[PDB]
């Protein structure tokens, strides 16, 4: 396996399996609409995107708390 | 200083049942209430509470020191009370990780005197006998040259 | 920003950030899953232990090395084997740092290709770039000619190279290396009685091979005399007592290295492949390789074989010619030494493969100029 | 050295402690914000024709594309790196504290005064 | 709400709630029924007195032992056993609590099948769980490796352990235990003159074995010392009065386990087969099972065990490991502490046998997943 099947998950979550979307198809109202979704749907993402930023940075916090205690004690 | 006197100002009846047990077990009626901390320690032991003898050593060391063996009602019932375990759960574990992640800016795996000291003094507490060196002779267990999270912990431990 | 040389080698993994002078995290390259059942609950088993760790609860577990001959026969084993690399034993996201692995000569194209792919694709590094395993030792010696035979634990290969120049129709790659000679002195240790079987006690010979064995000068002067005094045999202590004592066993397992009948295998020994692959060269080069032969890689630390290896090629050789080998004290580390001083290099800054160009070319660029 | 201040004391951290927290958490907050604001524009709706809106919800379909692509990429990331530092902390637990948890007892309780019923 | 860990052990039973300390009911498994006639009228006797009421009324009652050898024989008494102890002992309705069983390894399948059975359909609780007698006396010492010798009265066995990793095939089950040195030390002291027959006697001849006897730390100096002197002599008054002195026989009932050749059996020794156990395991994780050698059980409370033990193992082990021997003050209810505190455990609350799992799969389902 190595990750063929994990780089082949990737590859069809970013493109495939992603809210994959004909947008410019619709009505003037129904047009609006759907750009609003899409707006929506990037602005709630990005905040999720940050959140796992801030995340990373605990992660972080904790790596260093962790190896300073290995240290200490080994 | 105000937490076990205030409970004693506001006494329940499931702490009152062993006052009164142990005073009557001291005192058989119209009497000070002196209770003798060697007595008062003795008896605490002895009524099937909690076994520690570091806080019966405190008391001796303590109270009656008047030479008189009398002790305070005040002071009686909160070392009575204190002598139970008096807290709860010291707060969460990860909440106080994430206390003292915000406390601690240096974030070098560890927490030296200057922030605990910083956020001390950020408390707003008056400063005794206990202070300036009790916290750095508590905490040099090892004497690594820093206070940790864990060594804050080890230093006053059970933080409510 | 610095790049990372890595160099993942066969039975152990070499890392570091460019520029120093020893590699940050030495640690043998296995892979083991626990065997037995287990019934203690909540003690946090995990499902494989990687590098280092495995090599101390080596006794429940089964290592199995993802390298087998320098190719690489188990990709998920060597994923693994990278991330650990990367996350904790040097704790820098790839997304921030170029890469420089090493690979042995005349190793088959998917190997290097799967390499490349799985840098661009599961790290998401910026650039890397592969290099042979030979021209970075003679990066470290400080020259710019010699032959160097670099006799790793998965394969020996012989890379002449002069004024920069390599030549690639002499280079002899030999499949004799460090294991092969703790498997033979696992199988010649069972005449006195110790047998060793399982996988957690090949580490228990490696550490014996190691300690004990070293190569003689004169092989049929040794095996006389170890065979009628006992001034030779040297005891050791196992990982639980019952001390054991190698008789001749001590000189016997890296003699395969110059008579590789031992184990079976036809060709001729490093003593005599050095010399063919310098034969094969021009006919005016060959002082010059003659004078500056160099060693690498971890098995060629056996002590006394800069002596035999001289008294054989100075043998074959014409007797006018000068025999010299050039014996680093940092042997061990000598191609990751190379390595960095190969990144840290300015000139070298435009020969990595950026993210781009495979973006455009696909796997295949590795074969391509960006060699 | 007076037993009286501890509880003072420990309050006063634990006020303190609330208080930075809370707002560590309005900061993150509000950075968040301006960076999403930065990142993804406000949608703008006033008079546009109706090609207005195809032009700019194509161009946020693009972007809606290249960001799902970089949060796919975030969340592979901060899964991988959620196991792993969860996996650490198991390990950092059976090193430490494996030898405490055993030790988790509520005991010494009902038998102390249970004997000469009997 | 609450677990409740019940043990079943083969001479006394002990249960109570998870989470304290100690058992709340400790009392001998033991149903007798009555013997002799009876004949006053409306004295309200019953026909079978269990636990600890038939110790106060065998004068006149046959009290048999529902559990031979870890295996169950009887399995109405056991039924009655069980039934006692939650309503009785504990006042605890069955309906509303799960419970944590126990069973010596290696034991027959049909006997834990019927086992979970009848806690499922007679008593008919929440969800049961089995698990083997010598994992918990592991988690009671607060260890997660070590090999323990847990004793018991019905059957010796001898579990090591590594990183939780548990090794199956290195258990050695051997069914010497505190009844066959009862049975013995009531045929040694037919030497002196006393002889006890009644299967109400055999408890006297279990008090006296637990008050007087004592391990010899040198078996032959022993030998040699009480048959000159007369510092051993330790006298008994027997619930009737007529004192006994035990001479020699205080060291030589429980010296049966250390040669089972006393009682006819071949075997070799408590001292031998947990040497044996360990030099079945790798070569790698002998020296922790060395070090961490741990004791539980009833029968390993004898005075002077821990020394005897850690003296013949030193003797059998290479000198260089270092030999000790854990042996916890409370020893008799180890099990059962470790019992209430893997009950105890938040990771551990998804393991047990729910009883729609029962309903679909059989009384088999113990031998499933679900060990
Ligand atoms: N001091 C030493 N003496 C003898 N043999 C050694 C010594 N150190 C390492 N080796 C052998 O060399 C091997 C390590 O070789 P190494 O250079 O790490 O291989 P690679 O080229 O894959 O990095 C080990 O397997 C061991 O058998
Ligand atoms: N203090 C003691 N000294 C010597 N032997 C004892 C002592 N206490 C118990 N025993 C022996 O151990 C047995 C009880 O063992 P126990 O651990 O209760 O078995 P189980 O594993 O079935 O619970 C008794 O039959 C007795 O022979
Ligand atoms: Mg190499
Ligand atoms: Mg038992």
């Amino acid at each position: 396996g190595k990750r063929q099947t994990e780089r082949e998950k990737k590859k069809k979550i970013l493109a495939e399996r992603r809210k994959v979307l004909a947008i410019d198809h619709l009505n003037e109202d129904q047009l609006r609409e759907k750009a609003k979704e899409l707006w929506q749907s990037i602005y709630n993402l990005e905040a999720e995107k940050f959140d796992l930023q801030e995340k990373f940075k605990q992660q972080k916090y904790e790596i260093n708390v962790l190896r300073n205690r290995i240290n200490d004690n080994q | 200083d105000d937490i076990y006197k205030a409970a004693v100002e506001q006494l329940t009846e499931e702490q009152k049942n062993e006052f009164k047990a142990a005073f009557d077990i001291f005192v058989l009626g119209a009497e000070d209430g002196c209770i003798s901390t060697k007595e008062l320690g003795k008896v605490m032991r002895m009524l099937g509470q909690n076994p520690t003898p570091e806080e019966l050593q405190e008391m001796i060391d303590e109270v009656d020191e008047d030479g008189s063996g009398t002790v305070d009602f005040d002071e009686f019932l909160v070392m009575m009370v204190r002598c139970m375990k008096d807290d709860s759960k010291g707060k969460s574990e990860e909440e106080l990780s994430d206390l003292f992640r915000m406390f601690d800016k240096n974030a070098d795996g560890y927490i030296d005197l200057d922030e605990l000291k910083m956020m001390l003094q950020a408390t707003g507490e008056t400063i005794t006998e206990d202070d300036i060196e009790e916290l750095m002779k508590d905490g040099d267990k090892n004497n690594d040259g820093r206070i940790d999270y864990d060594e804050f912990l080890e230093f006053m431990k059970g933080v409510e | 920003t610095t790049a990372l040389v890595c160099d993942n080698g066969s039975g152990l993994v070499k890392a570091g950030f460019a520029g120093d002078d020893a590699p940050r995290a030495v640690f043998p390259s296995i892979v083991g899953r626990p065997r037995h059942q287990g019934v203690m609950v909540g003690m946090g088993q995990k499902d494989s232990y990687v590098g280092d760790e495995a090599q101390s609860k080596r006794g429940i577990l089964t290592l199995k090395y993802p390298i087998e001959h320098g190719i690489i026969t188990n990709w998920d084993d060597m994923e693994k084997i990278w991330h650990h690399t990367f996350y904790n034993e040097l704790r820098v996201a790839p997304e921030e740092h170029p890469t420089l692995l090493t690979e042995a000569p005349l190793n088959p194209k998917a190997n290097r290709e799967k390499m490349t792919q799985i840098m661009f694709e599961t790290f998401n590094v910026p650039a890397m770039y592969v290099a042979i395993q030979a021209v970075l030792s003679l990066y470290a010696s400080g020259r710019t000619t010699g032959i160097v035979l670099d006799s790793g634990d998965g394969v020996t290969h012989n890379v002449p190279i002069y004024e920069g120049y390599a030549l690639p129709h002499a280079i002899m790659r030999l499949d004799l290396a460090g294991r092969d000679l703790t498997d033979y002195l696992m199988k010649i240790l069972t005449e006195r009685g110790y047998s060793f079987v399982t996988t957690a006690e090949r580490e228990i010979v490696r550490d014996i091979k190691e300690k004990l064995c070293y190569v003689a000068l004169d092989f049929e002067n040794e095996m006389a005399t170890a065979a009628s005094s006992s001034s030779l045999e040297k005891s050791y202590e196992l990982p639980d007592g019952q001390v054991i004592t190698i008789g001749n066993e001590r000189f016997r397992c890296p003699e395969t290295l110059f008579q590789p009948s031992f184990i079976g295998m036809e060709s001729a020994g490093i003593h005599e492949t050095t010399y063919n692959s310098i034969m094969k060269c021009d006919i005016d080069i060959r002082k010059d390789l003659y004078a500056n032969n160099v060693l690498s890689g971890g098995t060629t630390m056996y002590p006394g074989i800069a002596d035999r290896m001289q008294k054989e090629i100075t043998a074959l050789a014409p007797s006018t010619m000068k025999i010299k080998i050039i014996a680093p004290p940092e042997r061990k580390y000598s191609v990751w030494i190379g390595g960095s001083i190969l990144a840290s290099l300015s000139t070298f800054q435009q020969m990595w493969i950026s993210k781009q160009e495979y973006d455009e070319a696909g796997p295949s660029i590795v074969h391509r100029k960006c060699f | 050295i007076s037993a009286s201040r501890k509880l003072q004391l420990k309050t006063l951290m634990l006020q303190i402690a609330k208080q930075e927290m809370e707002r560590e958490a309005e900061e993150r907050r509000g950075e968040k914000g301006r960076v999403l604001r930065t990142r993804c524009q406000p949608l703008e709706l006033d008079g546009l024709g109706f090609e207005e809106l195809q032009d700019l919800c194509r161009q946020l379909h693009a972007r809606v594309d290249k960001v799902d692509e970089e949060r796919y990429d975030v969340e592979a990331k901060v899964t991988k790196n959620i196991t792993e530092i969860a996996d650490l902390t198991q390990k950092i637990y059976d090193l430490r504290g494996k030898f405490k948890r055993p030790t988790l007892r509520r005991v010494r309780i009902s038998a102390d005064a249970m004997m000469q019923a009997l």
